[PDB]
């Protein structure tokens, strides 16, 4: 149930533009990022809500969900799109159900609830803004002096997440820049890590294995977290995975609430992405580009029988808890959108 | 002086693995202060000179005392009893750490009781709120542990069957209450005492099923591949379970739990609910409890009975340290069943059991 | 063992002390002593309001409790109560009416060597001063309350006026 | 009235086969409380045990039922009250029996329905025994067009696999039937395992047909997602420590004692109806080996949110 059933593509630009100006950047990654895609799609919900006209409370999750179905269609991988939806489906029939009740209370229709959506659609925002400033501070009940420390790539919650311990204990991280798509930010984050005095070393994506032998902890940060716990995070992240279990090292995830989502990954091949391949060999070689088949995905699962630990907003919960906190944000009804 | 202090428990983070592990440990009632009860000083002494002092027993004894303090409080007529009480309780506390650390039962009776507090009734008055909070604390006492350790027990002495091998280590109150409830109820079974040093706390237990007529067996801990061959189930009665599913319990529990697992065993976990901690642990190091080193000089079959040993110098020859921890933690994967008094649940379960009681609004 | 009060069964909106005996899938089958231990079921949610994620926190087994009837067929011998629906004082009310019947019925079975002396002495006393102990102590300060009082006989009739001593 | 129960149980199975013996269970309390008429609250619950126990010994004391009737005493028991008019209480009693029915039947296609998207293009399948939970989820897949092979266990001793792949046949669906002994062999090939469940477990376990484990402990070594498909009217409140800690009708794996008394393909080889009798019937595994549940709840893999919807029912 999109929206196009209900409204014309003409029309929709006319109600809702920034509706139609979103998916036109959603589709050609203007917006990537859960993030950028997360604040941006609250926002742009902020003056549909701001814009609509109804009568019944029916009206809306009926509409916002529809807008929702297509505004993950746009691109469904960046998941952060339909948990903001999801959850602000469930803002307004918990701020329904809690006044439609509080009126029969107050007894011996009223669709002017729309700045309270507002004033619950920028408390979400705002959370968003207070994601690390939040995850920071769990550092100290798991960073020690003198360990080693295993990331992978671009990823300010983690990189945010180390910094904060190296404000008062001194120790050592070790970064696999994540070839071929994360190389640029991860090196800049290991030269950032180095100016908060952390002995910090810079190690090709091969050599993990060599290293994990005396790696105390694997910090890691994803792109998304599926129904199952599973993770969808940037390329290369099994190999860090798989080379920690082959060391009982422990593998921690540090990410925030609004990447994890409830859609269950049935079938992957519909939830990688690939890139283009002049990130890995150049368009020069026209001899090989021809009589080859290049590749270059962006993302990786790995599956949740693998994560140890799952630091969040919220705190520490095990992978086999996240449930209880999808069940406390959204509503099953909002699955499939 | 505390934030010099707080220098040095800084620098206490050094190359060795246990730099953090606070052994600052306050044995004697030396320049106490003097907003000290009496009874306070009483269980101070008995946190840091008994040794068979259960987990359960200290958070009631603690209560029991802390009626006794609450009782006897005295607001200054110029505030009220809520406002500055946590302030004279906070100074009991602060006391009792310095100790022995606070157990997991016990501080999460510290951060209920400090609750109930704040949301007491403002426009009651001193005997109104004295007289209260007393009964949620014999409430607490109530439902919270002695209750559930009944449930506890009948509902573990349930899954026991006739003709079992049933192996306990090291003395927990509620897996004694256990065996000795399956043995009133007719459960035809054995018992095998795994003990292990410096405090032999096993032979208590090998005391205590032995006079309610048990067939037990006793060995170190050195010969649990040698014994497990004979048990067909592990009791294990845990300090606390984490929100991860994994058991924190005395030193050996860990070695229980994985050779029964490697001999197709199950390592059933009683605990109760008060218990459950929101924390988490990848190791057992970051978070524990010493004992002293000396404890396990004198190599003797005994403690006690002081004859020596070569490494009674320790403290005085470089490059060597004796040590005792205390407790360690057991992966989730090794412990099969917690038994809360909720029923069986699986020890991954936890935090949702802590959620749950979070439902106080 | 004897009945306690004249009417067979309790009626409904009454309130009676009852012992719990067993609980089970469907709720708890609990004994109302005033009535000769008759048997009585309380429905699960109609129990006390709960706290725990699962309550087998029976604690009341063997327990004396109070309870208000809701139905009663007596051609069956079922009985429907309610223990919530109980205020926090009737309660009381029912304890403190309670245990004046459980000392009156303590001294019959010394007597005991029932449902006769019931038929010539207590319930119509009773009948008469709206209950038993709430005029029993007057027998020492008075005689005309025993206007209409036939014993089976005086040969232990008289030994209650010296039994009203202890007291 | 009606005293005899177990038939009108019997009835409805001859009348529609596609209904399986929990479900007929709650269709006939249905009927015992709307013939019923009763006067006490305690005589409804009362008929209540009796009806259940009495199915529950009617049959072989089964598992996948005496679960489906004790749910159904714990539904309708919760927001039980007597207020004013007596007739409150059985109307509000068989009617939210229905209700619980309604949901019973529309489990198994609500399953189906979010159990497809699992089987993908091209893809092959294994299955023990015969399942209806299994038999929809492929259908609805297949008969929404999609390719797959399927393979099947000769399912010992119930002989089951015979059957399904009848099924799936009749629906054009490949079949290849796979010796009991012979599953190893198959792994490699198979993409993804489908199992269905005659009961579910507090600590989210599998109790099913004999053979699951069996597979369930390959798909591990293999690396293969194994998946298990169960309706919520199987989750059971029993708690087993080992694959074995589970109740047998019939004392089972006895040893023969003797005494000095001397006295390719062999299809016609195989152990009598008395030394199958001696074998199990049932197995069970341990939730570390499935990778996810199929439930009309939703698919749940955590093993612990088996227990807080498990939970959820049994109150």
């Amino acid at each position: 149930g999109p929206i196009s059933e209900f409204m014309s593509t003409i029309n929709v630009e006319h109600t809702y533009p920034a509706v139609s100006s979103l998916i036109a950047d959603l589709k050609s990654r203007k917006v990537q990022g859960p993030f950028a895609v997360a604040v941006e799609t609250a926002l742009v919900m902020r003056q549909v809500i701001s814009q609509t006209r109804w009568s019944t409370v029916d009206q809306l999750i009926d509409t916002v969900r529809a807008v929702g179905s297509t505004l993950v269609k746009a691109q469904p991988t960046e998941f952060s799109c339909g948990n903001i939806i999801r959850r602000i489906l469930r803002l307004i029939r918990e701020e329904y159900q809690e006044l439609l009740k509080t009126a029969d209370e107050n007894e011996k229709g009223g669709m002017d609830m729309r700045a309270v959506i507002i004033s619950g659609i920028q408390d979400v925002i705002d959370e968003l803004d207070k994601i690390n400033t939040d995850i920071e501070v769990q550092s100290m009940d798991h960073l020690h002096s003198n360990e080693i420390i295993l990331t992978q790539g671009c990823s300010k919650t983690v990189e945010a997440f180390l910094r904060f311990a190296a404000k008062k204990r001194k120790f050592s991280v070790i970064v696999a820049e994540g070839f071929p798509n994360n190389q640029k930010g991860s090196h800049a984050m290991a030269k950032r890590l180095a100016q908060a005095g952390i002995d910090t070393t810079v190690i090709s994506d091969a050599t993990i294995f060599a290293i994990m032998s005396r790696v105390n902890k694997v910090i890691l940060g994803t792109h998304a977290i599926l129904g199952n716990g599973g993770l969808v995070t940037y390329s290369g992240a099994q190999l860090v995975a798989q080379a920690a279990r082959h060391h009982a090292t422990p593998v921690v995830v540090c990410s925030g609430i609004y990447k994890l989502s409830p859609v269950y990954p049935y079938d992957l091949e519909s939830i990688i992405q690939l890139s283009s391949p002049d990130k890995i060999m150049s368009f020069n070689e026209g001899d090989l580009i021809s009589r080859a088949e290049i590749l270059n995905p962006y993302y990786d699962y790995i599956p949740p029988d693998l994560v140890d630990l799952f630091i969040t907003n919220l705190g520490g919960y095990p992978p086999s808890y996240l449930y209880r906190i999808m069940n406390d944000t959204y509503d099953a009804s909002d699955t499939i959108l | 002086d505390a934030n010099l202090q707080e220098k040095k428990i800084f620098e206490e983070k050094q190359v060795s693995i246990f730099s953090h592990l606070d052994w600052r440990r306050r044995r004697t009632t030396e320049n106490i202060p003097k907003d000290i009860h009496p009874a306070v000083i009483r269980l101070g002494l008995k946190l840091a000179n008994y040794k068979i002092f259960g987990s359960n027993q200290r958070c009631i004894d603690l209560l029991k005392t802390f009626k006794i303090v609450i009782q006897d409080y005295q607001t200054p007529y110029g505030t009220t009893l809520s406002r500055h009480l946590t302030t004279h309780i906070n100074s009991q506390i602060a006391y009792l750490v310095s100790t022995r650390p606070l157990s997991i039962s016990m501080g999460n009776a510290i951060r209920f009781l400090k609750l109930e507090i704040s949301v007491l009734d403002i426009d009651l008055t001193d005997d109104e709120g004295k007289e209260l909070l007393l009964e949620k604390i014999d409430s607490y006492i109530r439902d919270r542990i002695i209750i559930a350790g009944q449930v506890i027990v009948q509902a573990a002495t349930e899954k026991i069957q006739d003709g079992d091998v049933i192996l306990t280590y090291l003395h927990s109150s509620t897996v004694n209450d256990v065996l000795i409830h399956a043995k009133n109820v007719g459960k035809k079974f054995r018992v095998v005492v795994v003990d292990s040093r410096p405090e032999f706390e096993g032979r208590v237990c090998l005391k205590l099923l032995t006079e309610h007529g048990i067939e037990c067996t006793y060995v170190m801990i050195s010969a649990l591949s040698y014994i497990m061959q004979e048990v067909t189930k592990i009791f294990l009665g845990g300090h606390a379970m984490l929100s991860n599913g994994a058991l924190y319990s005395r030193a050996g529990t860990s070695l229980i739990s994985l050779l029964g697992h490697e001999s197709n065993v199950p390592v059933i976990a009683c605990c109760e609910s008060y218990k459950f901690t929101e924390r988490i642990q990848l190791d057992s190091l970051v978070y524990n409890e010493l004992a002293p080193g000396d404890q396990l000089v004198n190599m003797g079959v005994d403690d006690f009975e002081e004859k020596p040993g070569v490494l009674a110098n320790w403290k005085s020859v470089k490059n060597l340290k004796l040590l005792s921890l205390k407790y360690d933690v057991t992966p989730p994967r090794l412990i099969t069943v917690c038994v809360c008094e909720m029923g069986l649940l699986p020890s991954t379960s936890v935090p949702a059991i802590i959620n749950e009681f979070k439902q106080v609004y | 063992h004897c009945r306690f009060y004249e009417n067979k069964y309790p009626e409904i909106d009454d309130i009676v002390m009852v012992n719990v005996q067993q609980i089970a899938e469907m709720g708890a089958y609990v004994k109302l002593l005033e009535y000769d231990n008759i048997e009585g079921m309380i429905l699960l949610s109609e129990l006390s309001r709960r706290r725990i994620r699962s309550i087998q926190k029976l604690i009341r087994v063997g327990k004396n409790d109070v309870a208000v009837v809701l139905r009663v067929d007596k051609e069956k011998g079922y009985i429907d109560l309610s223990k919530r629906r109980v205020s926090s004082e009737d309660i009381i009310k029912c304890e403190e009416k309670y245990q004046k019947s459980k000392t009156v019925h303590s001294i019959l079975r010394y007597c005991a060597e029932l449902e006769e002396l019931y038929k010539t002495i207590a319930w119509p006393l009773s009948r008469k001063f709206g209950h038993a102990y709430e005029a029993f102590k007057l027998s020492i300060i008075d005689e005309t309350v025993w206007e209409g009082i036939e014993p089976p006989s005086k040969d232990v009739l008289d030994e209650l006026k010296n039994y009203i001593s202890k007291r | 009235g009606e005293f005899d129960i177990v038939q009108v149980y019997k009835k409805f199975l001859q009348d529609d086969p596609e209904i399986t013996m929990p479900v007929a269970a709650i269709e006939a309390l249905v009927q015992l409380l709307s013939r019923s008429q009763a006067k006490t609250i305690s005589e409804f619950m009362d008929i209540l045990q009796n009806g259940s126990n009495t199915l529950k010994e009617g049959v072989q004391n089964n598992i996948s039922l005496s679960a489906g009737c004790d749910i159904f005493q714990r539904f309708v028991t919760r927001s039980l009250h007597d207020v004013g008019d007596f007739e409150q209480c059985k109307r509000h009693l068989v009617e939210n029996g229905k209700l619980f029915i309604q949901r019973a039947r529309a489990c198994r296609q609500r399953i189906a329905h979010l159990g497809y998207p699992l089987i993908r293009d091209g893809s092959v399948i294994l299955t023990h025994g015969f399942s209806r939970g299994v038999a929809a989820v492929l259908l609805a897949a297949a008969k929404r067009h999609v390719r797959f092979k399927v393979f099947v266990t000769e399912s010992r001793p119930s002989g089951s696999g015979c059957l399904m792949t009848r099924t799936l046949k009749n629906a054009c669906i490949p079949t290849c039937m796979v010796l009991d002994s012979a599953v190893s062999f198959t792994m490699n090939r198979v993409d993804l395992v489908l199992v269905g469940a005659e009961g579910v477990v507090e600590n989210g376990g599998l109790i099913n047909q004999i053979g699951t484990f069996q597979l369930a402990v390959f798909a591990k070594h293999a690396h293969k997602p194994f998946y298990a498909v169960a309706e919520s009217h199987k989750f059971v409140r029993m708690f087993p420590l080992s694959q074995y800690d589970i109740p047998f009708s019939r004392p089972i794996l006895e040893f023969d004692d003797p005494s000095p008394e001397t006295v390719a393909i062999h299809n016609e080889l195989i152990m009598n109806e008395e030394q199958i009798r001696n074998n199990p019937t049932l197995d069970v595994t341990p939730p570390e080996f499935v990778s996810g549940l199929i439930t009309d709840l939703g698919i749940i893999d955590s093993k612990s949110g088996v227990s807080e919807e498990l939970i959820k029912l049994y109150l």
